[PDB]
């Protein structure tokens, strides 16, 4: 998918790895609060494609 | 002694002078040393081939090998000096003095 | 009429390089339960022409701060070396009949790393330079074993002349005399041309691409000449040409097959592969192939 | 003479093709808008150089096999190859081939 | 006479040495040394030293100057002196060089020992600590 | 119920050791993978000739 | 005895490349001293004429030096023909 | 099917035919209908030079048979 | 006259070359990327049309935005677009890339990738089928076939 990864290495070996997420934060959990249960069902289709 | 030998000797002299100038960048000193090696190789090969000295055809390769070995050594030393200062500049080597 | 011979060697090599891209696409697609390009031209036959015209009419991107000198120098050296590696090859008659043809090919292949080094240096970035250094290390590592395997094999030939490889294999192929050396030679040529499973890395890009491909085809032809000796009739060289071309095509298709069959190594894994599996065995087999002609009183003629 | 002409032709074609590739899209108007120094890479470069020198010594072997002194030649060739193997073994056991 | 082609090559040799001896931007010095080495190998090949010139071309250029470039990137009257007769049914330089394993046993021993000691020495120097 | 995926212990007799050594030195599984890929090339591709052919759909 | 066999067994497993390489190198070292054909190779190298055979001046005291190539005196290469 | 790959391969094959074949023909055209003479080791070159001198037309491949012995 | 005839024919040739080899870079942001790999799958085989699979940004001809563009992601997409050599095209795939789609009224979603980059073809769906995206690609090919640069240059 889409992923940002900030990591520091000592040569070849990975010393620290920090993933940065939120490049696909759409705000599904807040949008769900404005729909009925039937209307909010299709969001879960999109949660995991 | 024709002028080709004069040109090879002059190239060796230029490389030796450039090694002795030492503007900076010890790597350039190594480059001058190895250019000196190359001039020596060319001249010795020319002399040996011209006089049909068959058993001396070994000599250039040997020289090549040995000089290359020294070059390797030099590189290593350069690298180590860099690890102490970050740059291979000549003027970093003044801890010991007369 | 030597210029005509140079042109008739140069131009068809580039044409075959252009159409190898199409074969690479078709063969991979058919191994993947699909097809290759079959729309652009009667059989995708015009796909390379479309690719070339598209590539040459696109905007080129200069770094605007790097050394333009080495930037333009690198593709020249790459393509010139790729085309130069073709003159000593006997198919069945070489364009240039060198005494030490094999050594000349080794020297050109050794020079081939300056292009990688200069492109990485003129990239003006740390990450591209790291990639360039990794590629250079792999290339030099594997050309070591290429040289050792090559001289160990040539110990049965009697010289460095490529034309004598035809005479040595008059009755039997060299694959039967030494198959382990052939396997290591094949893998080392895969790693030398940065082909999968060893692929860890508009205009000049196309130039570099042609050189990589020309090198692939030439390496496979050299492999066929070394280990699969075609039978040559001095009154009909076309039979040798057909046999040699067919074997070269088979080996190139095998390269594509391997690319389609396997994952890729890690850098440390291929470094370990060479240094700890190929080199010890290559040294042992070099000793074996030094001893064998003396042991069996089968030393080749020429000295 | 033939080889110099061949090299000149190859270099000339490469130069012509590169320059036309670099200059064909330059005529039409457009927008027209560190420290690390891993030691292992240097080590592998130096190892390649040393093995290259030993290969250079090994290269005259095809001609070395017609000498009438087959025993001495075989002894010396095997000596050089064993020397190469010893260099490889020493570099191996001293953690010189790691990452 | 092609206007003293040996003299032309030697002059290009000297000019390349002048270029790289000024020591500008060690990468450019390495490029000058590469050009000079190519010219010198050409001189040797034209003189009749096919194997030795190709040995320059392979060893010197392909390995040693390549290691030099690697390390730098990690950081910041002719024609008359010739002979008259022929060589026979062999090349004299190849026979002389091949005589290394039969005649030059002492040379082989000392060179191999020096190379092994060089491997040992390089590791010790770079071990650090 | 549960299953073990990687709980085999290789045999240690001379024959099994030599089979593993032959696999290591003669590249048997790599040739097997090549053979699998070779088979795929000879069988019919799954590509349809769009736009002259259309993927199946339903009401 | 047992230790050597067990070590060879444990090297043939998990390290077969080194075992094969060492075996091939050791064979290359030992076998040439035991083969009966190496002397034939030395003789074949001795029998290849690279230079002109300079004739000797007859002084009436050379029974073993032929006066013509077709004379029976001198070295023969029947062993080479039969090989 | 898979023989759709054959045309392109065939095309490349023809390309790889052109160099080798061409060489032979040039070597027949510039050497009087014979293979180009191989001159290694400087004795073969001496034979070539002698042939060129005695040809009478400054071309080594013009061979002189017993018709020229008089 | 011949002066315009040669430019018409040369423009035809250049357009055919450009369209017949389209190398796309892909922003597989979300679930439309799945239908794009399905258009790359054996059944549809985009590669047989001259459209290679997963080219690099520096040798790409068209960008396919397949998924939602969030406010955290927009600068990276604009930068990748700016790296692309010209001539370059953008294909917007799915509702999320077209106009925001199911997340249009969200505090963290860009309401259409055309607020960031100019778009040439809009492929509608949630997700568009592999066939729909193939239709969009062939429509882009026709759009390229329609263009005429040498004629405009000659007439100015
Ligand atoms: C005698 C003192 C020994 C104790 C002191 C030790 C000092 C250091 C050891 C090194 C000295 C080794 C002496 C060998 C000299 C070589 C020359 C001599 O042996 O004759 C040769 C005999 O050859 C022998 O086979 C030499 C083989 C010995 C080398 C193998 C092992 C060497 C290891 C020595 C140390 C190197 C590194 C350490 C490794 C453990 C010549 O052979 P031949 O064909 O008649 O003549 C050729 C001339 N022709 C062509 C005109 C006919
Ligand atoms: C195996 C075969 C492979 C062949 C390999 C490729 C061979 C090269 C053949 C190239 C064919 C010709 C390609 C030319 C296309 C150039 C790109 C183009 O379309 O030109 C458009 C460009 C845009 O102009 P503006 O309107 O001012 O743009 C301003 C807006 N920013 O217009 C031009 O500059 C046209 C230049 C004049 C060309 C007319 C002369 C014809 C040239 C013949 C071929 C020359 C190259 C050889
Ligand atoms: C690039 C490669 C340059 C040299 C290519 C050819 C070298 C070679 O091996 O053959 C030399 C060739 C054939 O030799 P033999 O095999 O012995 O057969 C003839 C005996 N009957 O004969 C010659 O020596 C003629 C060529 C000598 C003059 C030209 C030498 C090349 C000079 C190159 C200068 C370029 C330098 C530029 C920088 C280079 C760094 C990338
Ligand atoms: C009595 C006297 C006889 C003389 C002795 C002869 C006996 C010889 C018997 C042994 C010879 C075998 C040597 C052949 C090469 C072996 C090298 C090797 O074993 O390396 C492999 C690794 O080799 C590879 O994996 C390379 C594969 C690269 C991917 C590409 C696959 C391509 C395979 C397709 C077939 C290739 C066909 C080659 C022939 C071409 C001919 C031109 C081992 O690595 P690992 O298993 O990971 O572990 C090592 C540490 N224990
Ligand atoms: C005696 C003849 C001499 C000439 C032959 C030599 C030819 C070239 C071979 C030598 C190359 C250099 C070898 C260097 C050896 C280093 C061993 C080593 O350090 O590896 C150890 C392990 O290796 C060992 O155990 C030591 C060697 C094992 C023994 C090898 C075979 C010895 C002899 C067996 C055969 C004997 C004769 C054949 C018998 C059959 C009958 C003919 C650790 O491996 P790693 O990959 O670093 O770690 C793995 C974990 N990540
Ligand atoms: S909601 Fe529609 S546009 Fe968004 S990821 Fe899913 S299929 Fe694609």
């Amino acid at each position: 998918g889409v992923l940002r990864l900030v990591m520091e290495l000592s040569g070849e070996m990975v010393r620290k790895c920090d993933p940065h997420i939120g490049l696909l934060h759409r705000g599904t959990e807040k949008l769900i609060e404005y729909k009925t249960y039937l209307q909010a069902l299709p969001y879960f289709d999109r949660l995991d494609y | 002694m024709p002028l080709v030998y004069m040109n090879i000797i002059m190239a060796f002299a230029i490389a030796l002078a450039g090694l002795l100038m030492y503007r900076s960048h010890l790597m350039s000193s190594l480059l001058c040393l190895e250019g000196m090696m190359l001039s020596l190789f060319i001249m010795s090969t020319l002399i040996i081939l011209n006089t049909h000295f068959t058993l001396a055809n070994m000599m250039p390769i040997i020289l090549l090998v040995f000089a290359a070995c020294e070059a390797a050594l030099g590189l290593s030393l350069l690298v180590m000096v860099s690890n102490t200062y970050g740059t291979d500049y000549v003027q970093n080597l003044n801890l010991l003095q007369c | 009429m030597f210029m005509i011979n140079i042109l008739s060697l140069i131009i068809p090599i580039l044409l075959a390089v252009a159409f190898l891209t199409l074969v690479e696409r078709k063969v991979l697609g058919y191994m993947q339960l699909r097809k290759g390009p079959n729309v652009v031209g009667p059989y995708g036959l015009l796909q390379p022409i479309a690719d070339a015209l598209k590539l040459f009419t696109k905007e080129p991107l200069r770094p605007a701060t790097s050394s333009i000198s080495m930037f333009i120098i690198a593709p020249i050296l790459a393509l010139s070396l790729a085309l130069t590696m073709w003159v000593p090859l006997p198919m069945p008659y070489p364009l240039i009949n060198m005494n030490l043809g094999v050594l000349f090919m080794l020297a050109m292949s050794s020079l081939a790393v300056y292009s990688i080094l200069w492109s990485g240096w003129a990239s003006n970035s740390k990450y591209a330079l790291i990639g360039a250094l990794r590629a250079v290390a792999q290339t030099i590592s594997y050309e070591v074993t290429l040289a050792i395997i090559l001289l160990s094999v040539l110990l049965m030939n009697g010289s460095y002349t490529l034309s004598t490889l035809i005479t040595t294999q008059e009755h039997i192929w060299m694959i039967f005399t030494s198959w382990p050396l052939a396997m290591m030679w094949f893998i080392s040529t895969l790693a030398e041309t940065n082909r999968a499973p060893f692929d860890l890395t508009a205009g000049p890009f196309a130039m570099f691409f042609m050189a990589e491909y020309a090198n692939i085809i030439m390496m496979n032809a050299f492999t066929a000449i070394l280990f699969l000796g075609a039978s040559h009739d001095p009154h009909t060289p076309e039979l040798y040409t057909i046999n040699f071309v067919l074997k070269t095509l088979a080996l190139t298709i095998t390269f594509l097959w391997i690319r389609a069959s396997y994952p890729r190594f890690r850098y440390d894994q291929l470094m370990h592969l060479l240094w700890k599996s190929f080199l010890p065995l290559t040294l042992a087999l070099c000793m074996w192939h030094i001893s064998l002609p003396i042991m069996t009183a089968s030393i080749p003629p020429q000295s | 003479m033939n080889i110099m002409l061949t090299l000149l032709t190859n270099v000339t074609l490469a130069s012509l093709l590169v320059l036309i590739a670099f200059w064909l899209p330059q005529l039409n108007a457009y927008s027209e808008k560190r420290l690390p120094f891993s030691m292992k890479f240097f080590l592998v470069a130096i190892t390649f150089l040393l093995f290259d020198l030993e290969i250079a010594l090994l290269l005259p072997l095809p001609w070395a096999s017609q000498t009438n002194n087959l025993k001495t030649m075989l002894t010396m060739a095997l000596f050089l190859l064993i020397l190469l193997a010893a260099s490889l073994a020493y570099e191996w056991t001293q953690k010189g081939l790691e990452w | 006479m092609t206007m003293y082609i040996a003299f032309i090559l030697s002059t290009i040799f000297v000019i390349g040495f002048v270029g790289f001896s000024s020591k500008p931007s060690p990468i450019y010095g390495g490029l000058g040394l590469i050009v000079s080495g190519g010219v010198g190998c050409g001189i040797v090949l034209n003189f009749g030293g096919s194997f030795l010139g190709l040995m320059v071309f392979l060893i010197y250029l392909g390995g040693m100057l390549v290691v030099f470039g690697y390390t730098t990137a990690m950081a910041t009257g002719d024609w008359v002196i010739y002979d008259t007769g022929d060589s026979g049914f062999f090349s004299e330089e190849a026979m002389g060089i091949a005589a290394l394993y039969s005649y030059g046993t002492w040379l082989v021993i000392v060179t191999g020992w020096s190379l092994l000691i060089g491997v040992v020495v390089i590791m010790e120097i770079t071990r650090g600590n | 119920t549960y299953k073990f995926v990687n709980m085999r212990e290789p045999s240690m007799d001379m024959k099994s050791v030599t089979d593993r050594a032959a696999q290591t030195l003669l590249w048997t599984e790599l040739v097997r993978g090549l053979g699998m890929t070779l088979s795929y090339l000879f069988r019919e591709p799954a590509t349809i000739n769009y736009p002259f052919e259309k993927g199946p759909l339903s009401p | 005895a047992g230790r050597i066999a067990s070590f060879l067994k444990n090297a043939w497993a998990k390290e077969p490349v080194l075992v094969a390489s060492f075996a091939i190198g050791g064979l290359a070292i030992i076998l040439p001293s035991l083969s009966p054909y190496t002397n034939y190779a030395i003789r074949i190298n001795r029998a290849t004429p690279y230079n002109y055979p300079v004739p000797l001046r007859d002084d009436g005291n050379m029974p073993d030096v032929p006066s013509h190539p077709q004379d029976p005196q001198g070295p023969s290469l029947e062993w080479l023909k039969n090989l | 099917m898979w023989f759709e790959i054959l045309p392109g391969i065939a095309v490349m094959a023809a390309c790889l035919f052109i160099p080798g074949m061409a060489t032979a023909h040039i070597h027949k055209f510039t050497n009087g209908g014979k293979e180009k003479r191989v001159a290694h080791f400087s004795y073969q070159w001496n034979l070539m030079e002698r042939d060129r001198r005695i040809s009478g037309v400054n071309r080594y491949h013009v061979t002189k048979g017993l018709e020229n012995i008089d | 006259s011949r002066g315009e005839y040669v430019v018409a024919k040369l423009d035809d040739l250049v357009n055919w070359a450009r369209r017949s080899s389209l190398w796309p870079m892909t922003f597989g942001l979300a679930c439309c990327a799945v239908e794009m790999m399905h258009m790359a799958a054996p059944r549809y085989d985009m590669d047989r049309f001259g459209v290679v699979f997963r080219a690099s940004p520096r040798q790409s001809d068209v960008m396919i935005v397949a998924g939602t563009l969030t406010n955290k992601m927009a600068p990276a997409l604009r930068k990748v677009y700016d790296q692309m050599p010209e001539p370059r095209y953008v294909v917007s795939m799915g509702s999320c890339a077209n106009g925001g789609g199911y997340y249009h009224y969200s505090y963290s979603v860009v309401r259409g990738c055309d607020r960031i980059v100019p778009v040439d073809i809009y492929v509608p769906g949630c997700p568009p089928t592999a066939e729909a995206l193939l239709y969009g690609i062939l429509q882009l090919q026709r759009k390229i076939k329609r263009e005429k640069r040498l004629r405009i240059w000659y007439r100015r």
